[PDB]
């Protein structure tokens, strides 16, 4: 019981869903897709055949945290002495960002 | 309703053997099959 | 502290108590359970099953004497069974001091019927969630009974309660009569329950209670697993 | 394992029985670096993208 | 809306707001320091002066439980005092009861369970007081114990309580308490007091220290005038 | 860890040759232990062949109580299922598992060993287990050849020697044998 | 009927397990088992292939209070 | 799916369940720990992490694992102050059974009796059911090693391995899969068990300052906790 | 005590692998005063064991129609319906094997009433696939005919007969045979037999493939 102009989107929706794995097999041709809040996602969307692999990205871990920190307080004009344990410690539920 | 739908699923027994004919065994088992198969949901 | 001291269960414009309704459909999603009497006897069957193997099936019982002659089994909620249990041996107890006299099924229903109609009317407190099987043998004739959240109570002659117990009823219907032995009705109570059992019957999934004029008990895993032979 | 090596050396899959699958998703919480694995990707193949 | 309104109800997380609230109070608090030396406790509290027509000493926020034990305070006052009451009158019944000094590992234990006991039935409200416990003793040592509105008691080497809590134990670190005795690290709490609350923020403020340990042969009791007065002048070189 | 270790192995296989066979117990893991490491891409690799391999003199060299005679143990058992095949975390493979006792330091020794039957159907049918795998497939259908040729040659008990060889070889799909061998 | 399956496969296991799989996920186990077993550089399937791949498709954890009952 | 005020408090919703005590088992994975309890053949162990976010603290006081009675182990899971009171209540019980019966509590009966304190809350409006858990371990004559547990909803049973916290279902699923193999489990292996599902369930491989360990075995009943130098060793012989 | 049962099992088990009968019939004739001395589901379940073994071992003639009629008798006196019930569908099928007309029919006929009205039904469409079997044996048509009828309407009722349904595919496609009105038919049914009854039951699956190409040769179709 949805609104107009809503129906559309829907209807592209099942467009999508008919090009892959619809009627006509593909061949040679792979889709990837990303979300960071996949519950409103459509039940048959998700369905395996079309979706066939989920890929979980979780928060980094101790080990984690220091190969980012590594890798992104490299190229800066340091000076003296650094101690990442510390900062590893302090730092959780961090992001990358 | 059920007993249209019996009337109407016991000539479909008489067509499954390539008859011309309809005889009270596929009464019955119609009557069975229908009786049976609406007790589910 | 101090409670509330005012109802919580009030009258609907259409005359219906609400809180009971929602009690027995809590009752209603509850395990299987299912008992018979036939002419020498009572027997009370229920099937329980463990959520994966680490559990110890020999730690806690479905089926509980309340004394020599008496025994009970229920439907519904978990918790709330162990204090009802622990009332009715209680009252039985003060029963037994007064007319130093084993106390009869029916006086021991009434005072927990009693119980379970006090406990939905008194200030801040919502009504139990279970569902109650008795079953004794005084004085020659055996006695089954059903209790109910709300507080009345009946009389039966073959019961099963819990999930799907429309069915059981249809199927008790057409198997039970009035001459038969305690075998026979350990039979059907085994047969009726099967209707509802997982892909695999074994011995640790069924909970299985007799009395009979030899006072009631609960029967042993291997007796169990053998009467589950010879059926199926 | 799903977009490189089948693309190239596909006769393993057929010599087991199989067929590799299709597509895939990702998913975590904000900011946990699937964009830039998308990047990466894209950016270190020599494919039609 | 309406799962905030009282303390018998469950969020759909999982987790009770008004203790959170009682805790949002708390964080509206001056500072309170509180350090442990080789041989005893020492604490600090920096009080700010509304107006001038207050006399000095006036809302002391630094009371005595008993004859070897202090208490720093942070939030509101009254249920501060309420507490400082509820924890004397258990101390004296422990002691006329059995017949030695408590000791902190049980007090603390006493007082955090009086706390919990409100932050369960819709009848009462959470405290909204933050506080601190030290003593020391000949045959125990030195003992520091922190106790929050929730109920949960701790054992410390060095704690902050109140607005600038992170700046101030963020210096309390660069700070190596475990072997200088606690002659001089008055000094210490003197300029790490002198080292936060930006002018900006209020006019002027005072200093409140407290004593217990060996020095003071196991008695708490007040800081002598001269030392304060010399740990104020030490203190006041922070402009270089 | 490449020479330097193998100093080490070269160093004591003058005691290996001499002393006895238990002694095994203090070399096969000094090298496994080094396999289990794997930092760097060659290294690894050569220290365990080299391992893999030596272990190939005892068998056979020493006969006694060894592969070649009175395999009881030895190669038969102790380094057959255990040496790596069947477990060590994760073997190698590559050159480790390609190079070593899979490869010609057995399958050469059968040719040249016992030349009598009785164990060499039991050698032939360890042998055998182990590559029961994949990405190997030269060595297990070429011992496959070899049992049937014998069997045929002596007993001559075509139904069961036809049996067996037919399910062997699958060698359309086999994918790495020249055409003019596996035709 | 199609895939190698060799000797040791015992399928009755995973039949018996409840949890009402559909028919498009039974063939997923089958595929991830099948690109198991080519990690592993060998071309036949063991039982620890169904074994992973049953546990990893599934995922689904408890939704099961045990004070229902 | 509501109707009045069964969001709120313990009253039946229209489909037959009552959310206020669902709501406590969220509260439960607050803390962020993971607790394991494992039975032996002669012998019970429980292991559980620590963590101290800064050396402010003192570290000698973080435990989470208590003991009741000289023969009856004890460790918890979630809100903290909770925990302190059911573990008093617990020990007030086992005392007033000594006094009054002459021997020794059983174990289960007093597991028993706590899910009958705790299942009161959920009956009466007017209060909050204690969102923690409650693991227990203990030697028994007859019957050998006994581990029980026990959940706010008013609910307990014997176990033969437990698993309680954030990660309760991977180490439940190792738990399983290990014991289908139906292995006779002795002291070394029963502690290597322990520790190797907590490690492959966190991936963190762990140093011996970072976990406690409690034992019972049949040679001295009495509950001890392990040192470090013993966790040390365990640690070096687990990893070859 | 166990020891006794368990020293009786074996020593069926043996008896029955060696190739003996009357080793069987003596040890069920001799274990008589024991087993009123065990619990009740016991001595019934080692009375099916050792009777349903020596039943369906082989072809003994000699030994067998009086062993059920005292098992019968045994089961009468103590009670036990469902278990004199089943060895009553089991001796009407064994006088079928004997050759006897009228005390393999009125038997059945006894059974029909008491099974129609009980929750049993397999039990009731195995009765009367077994009536339409010997009506047929004795040349009569239409009353095989009619109790086929029966059989096969109130089959539809069962949720599944596994096995059941093989036979009587193959019961009605030989009863169609035997009227020679169309061979297609009969031949679908045999075919139908053939595959619901393949790979669980080897012993009665080439027969219906030798009906089955039977009937193809009948439609000039070598
Ligand atoms: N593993 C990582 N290593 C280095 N940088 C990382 C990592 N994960 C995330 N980042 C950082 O994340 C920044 C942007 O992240 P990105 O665009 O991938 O977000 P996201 O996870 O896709 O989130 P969203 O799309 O939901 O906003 C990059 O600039 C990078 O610095
Ligand atoms: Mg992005």
């Amino acid at each position: 019981e949805g609104t107009s102009a809503d129906r559309e989107i829907q209807r592209t929706l099942m467009e999508l869903l008919n090009q892959m794995d619809g009627f006509d097999t593909l061949h040679r041709v792979k889709m990837i897709m990303a979300t960071n809040r996949p519950d409103t996602l459509d039940p048959a969307l998700l369905r395996p055949g079309r979706l066939d692999r989920k890929i979980h990205i979780d928060l980094p871990n101790e080990q984690a945290r220091l190969d980012i920190l590594k890798i992104h307080a490299g190229p800066i004009t340091k000076h003296g002495e650094i101690d990442y344990e510390a900062i590893v410690k302090l730092s959780d539920g961090f992001n990358g960002a | 309703a059920e007993v249209k739908g019996v009337c109407t699923e016991a000539g479909m027994y008489a067509l499954r053997e390539r008859r011309v004919h309809v005889t009270q065994e596929d009464f019955e088992m119609a009557v069975a099959k229908v009786m049976q198969k609406d007790s589910e949901k | 502290e101090r409670g509330y001291s005012f109802s919580l269960t009030t009258f609907s414009p259409s005359g219906k108590l609400v809180q009971i309704e929602y009690a027995l459909a809590a009752v209603a999603g509850g395990a299987p359970s299912v008992g018979i009497k036939a002419a020498n006897g009572v027997v009370l069957a229920t099937e329980k099953k463990q959520k994966s193997i680490l559990y110890d099936e020999r730690s806690v019982h479905k089926v509980e004497p309340i004394t020599k002659h008496i025994g009970l089994v229920y439907s519904g909620m978990g918790p709330d069974y162990r204090v009802l249990v622990h009332r009715a041996r209680k009252l039985a107890q003060q029963y037994y001091l007064v007319y130093q006299e084993p106390i009869p099924t029916a006086q021991l229903v009434q005072r927990v019927a009693s119980v379970m109609q006090e406990y939905t009317q008194s200030g801040g407190v919502r009504p139990f969630g279970v569902s109650l099987l008795i079953c004794g043998w005084n004085e020659g004739r055996p006695y089954l009974f059903q209790s109910d959240p709300s507080g009345a109570y009946f009389a039966w002659k073959a019961t099963a309660m819990g999930k799907n117990y429309v069915n059981g009823k249809t199927f008790l219907e057409k198997r039970y009569n009035e001459d038969l032995e305690l075998e026979d009705a350990i039979h059907t109570a085994i047969l009726t329950l099967k209707e509802s059992f997982e892909g695999q019957m074994t011995e640790d999934n069924i909970e299985v209670g007799i009395c009979n004029e030899a006072g009631f008990r609960r029967l042993t895993p291997t007796e169990v697993k053998d009467y589950l032979a010879a059926i199926a | 394992e799903v977009i490189e090596l089948p693309l190239t050396n596909p006769e393993l899959f057929q010599r087991v029985g199989i067929i590799p699958p299709k597509g895939c998703l990702l998913y975590g919480p904000p900011g946990t670096g699937k964009t830039l694995l998308a990047r990466a990707v894209a950016s270190q193949l020599d494919c039609n993208f | 809306t309406g799962y905030d309104l009282s303390a018998s109800t469950f969020s759909p997380d999982g987790r009770v707001f008004q203790v959170e609230y009682a805790m949002k109070a708390v964080e509206n608090s001056s500072t309170a320091i509180g350090i442990r030396c080789k041989d005893g406790v020492v604490f600090g509290v920096e009080k700010l002066v509304l107006s001038k027509l207050y006399e000095e000493g006036s809302n002391k926020r630094l009371f005595n439980v008993d004859r070897h034990v202090g208490m720093a305070v942070a939030g509101l006052l009254a249920d501060a005092r309420s507490l400082a009451d509820i924890a004397r009158e258990e101390a004296s019944n422990f002691r006329s009861n059995f017949g030695y000094n408590i000791p902190l590992k049980h007090l603390a234990d006493r007082v955090a369970m009086y706390v919990h006991a409100y932050t369960l039935y819709s009848a009462v409200r959470p405290f909204g007081c933050s506080f601190m416990l030290g003593s020391y003793s000949v045959n125990d040592g030195a003992q520091l114990y922190m106790i929050d509105p929730s109920g949960v008691s701790y054992g410390y080497w060095g704690c902050a309580i109140g607005k600038a809590r992170q700046a101030a134990k963020t210096e309390i670190e660069k700070l190596q308490m475990k072997e200088m005795t606690c002659r001089d690290i008055v000094k210490e709490v003197a300029k790490i007091i002198y080292i936060v609350h930006d002018e900006v923020k209020d006019k002027a403020f005072e200093l409140e220290l407290s004593w217990v340990g060996e020095l003071t042969n196991g008695r708490h009791e007040i800081v002598p005038k001269d030392i304060r007065e010399e740990a104020e002048k030490y203190a006041k070189e922070s402009l270089k | 860890m490449a020479d330097g270790g193998s100093e080490r192995a070269d160093g004591r296989i003058v005691k290996m040759e001499v002393d006895y066979s238990a002694t095994v117990d203090q070399r096969l893991p000094e090298c496994a232990k080094l396999a289990k490491e794997g930092r760097l891409q060659e290294v690894i690799e050569t220290l365990l062949s080299l391992e893999k391999q030596t272990r190939t003199a005892s068998d056979m060299v020493s006969t006694s109580r060894i592969l070649v005679a009175v395999v009881k143990m030895c190669y038969e058992a102790k380094e057959w299922d255990l040496l790596n095949e069947n477990i060590m975390l994760l073997s190698k493979r590559r050159s480790q598992l390609k190079q070593a006792v899979a490869k010609m330091v057995q399958q050469c020794c059968t040719y040249v060993e016992e030349i009598t039957d009785l164990p060499i159907k039991l050698r032939l049918i360890d042998t055998l287990r182990m590559v029961t795998e994949g990405k190997i497939y030269v060595e297990i259908e070429r011992a496959r050849l070899t049992k049937t040729l014998a069997t045929i040659k002596e007993q001559n008990g075509d139904v069961k020697e036809a049996a067996s060889i037919l399910q062997e070889l699958q060698v359309e799909t086999y994918g790495s044998m020249e055409k003019k061998e596996r035709v | 009927s199609k895939m190698n399956l060799s000797e040791e496969v015992d399928l009755e296991d995973y039949v018996a397990r409840p949890d009402k799989i559909s028919g498009a996920d039974i063939n997923s186990i089958c595929q991830e088992s099948g690109m198991l077993a080519v990690r592993e550089n060998r071309y036949i399937v063991l039982a620890k292939d169904f074994e992973k791949a049953y546990k990893t498709v599934i995922k689904k954890d408890e939704q099961e209070h045990e004070f229902y009952k | 799916s509501s109707a009045g005020f069964d969001r709120h408090i313990t009253i039946f919703s229209p489909e037959g369940r009552l959310y206020q005590v669902e709501y406590a088992f969220k509260a439960i994975n607050q803390g962020g720990l993971t607790s394991v309890a494992v039975r032996g053949k002669d012998c019970a162990v429980i292991v559980t992490q620590k963590k101290v976010p800064d050396k402010l603290l003192d570290s000698s006081t973080v435990t989470h694992l208590f003991k009741i009675t000289e023969n009856i182990g004890c460790v918890m899971t979630g809100m903290t102050a909770d925990s302190r009171s059911q573990v008093q209540r617990a020990r007030y019980e086992a005392a007033n059974w000594k006094y009054k019966y002459g021997y020794e509590i059983p174990v289960d009966m007093l597991c028993k009796r706590i899910a009958d304190i705790s299942q009161v809350y959920t009956q009466n409006a007017e209060m909050r059911p204690l969102g923690c858990c409650m693991i227990l371990i203990g030697i028994d004559e007859e019957q050998g090693p006994q581990v029980y547990k026990c959940d706010p909803a008013g609910y307990y049973c014997g176990f033969k391995a437990t698993a309680a916290g954030v990660k309760q279902t991977e180490s439940t699923s190792f738990l399983e899969k290990k014991v289908k193999k139906k292995f006779d489990w002795t002291f070394e292996q029963t502690v290597e068990t322990a520790i190797t599902c907590l490690s492959t369930v966190l991936s963190i491989d762990f140093k011996p300052s970072e976990i406690e360990v409690g034992v019972v075995t049949v040679e001295n009943p009495k509950f001890r906790i392990l040192t470090e130098a013993e966790i040390d060793a365990h640690l070096v012989a687990l990893a070859e | 005590v166990q020891v006794k049962e368990q020293s009786i099992l074996e020593l069926g088990s043996l008896l029955a692998k060696t190739g003996q009968a009357a080793e069987l019939g003596g040890l069920l004739k001799y274990v008589r005063p024991f087993l009123n001395s065990i619990s009740k589901a016991k001595a019934a379940r080692l009375v099916r064991s050792l009777l349903d073994l020596f039943l369906d071992m082989e072809a003994a003639t000699g030994q067998e129609v009086e062993l059920c009629l005292e098992c019968i008798e045994w089961a009468k006196s103590e009670k036990r319906t469902f278990l004199r019930q089943a060895l009553e569908a089991r001796l009407v099928s064994l006088y079928f094997d004997t050759k006897r007309y009228q005390e393999a029919l009125h038997l059945g006929s006894q059974l029909l009433r008491e099974l129609k009205k009980m929750d049993d039904k397999a039990l009731l469409v195995e009765v009367q696939l077994l009536e339409s079997k010997t009506y047929h044996a004795l040349s009569n048509l239409p009353k095989a005919r009619a109790a086929l009828t029966s059989a096969r309407t109130t089959a539809n009722a069962i949720y599944c007969p596994p096995k059941l349904q093989a036979t009587l595919d193959m019961q009605s496609g030989i009863i169609h045979a035997a009227e020679e009105k169309d061979w297609k038919t009969a031949y679908s049914y045999f075919y139908e037999a053939f595959e619901g009854y393949d790979s669980i039951d080897s012993p009665k699956a080439i027969t219906s493939l030798k009906y089955m190409l039977l009937c193809k040769i009948m439609l000039n179709t070598p």
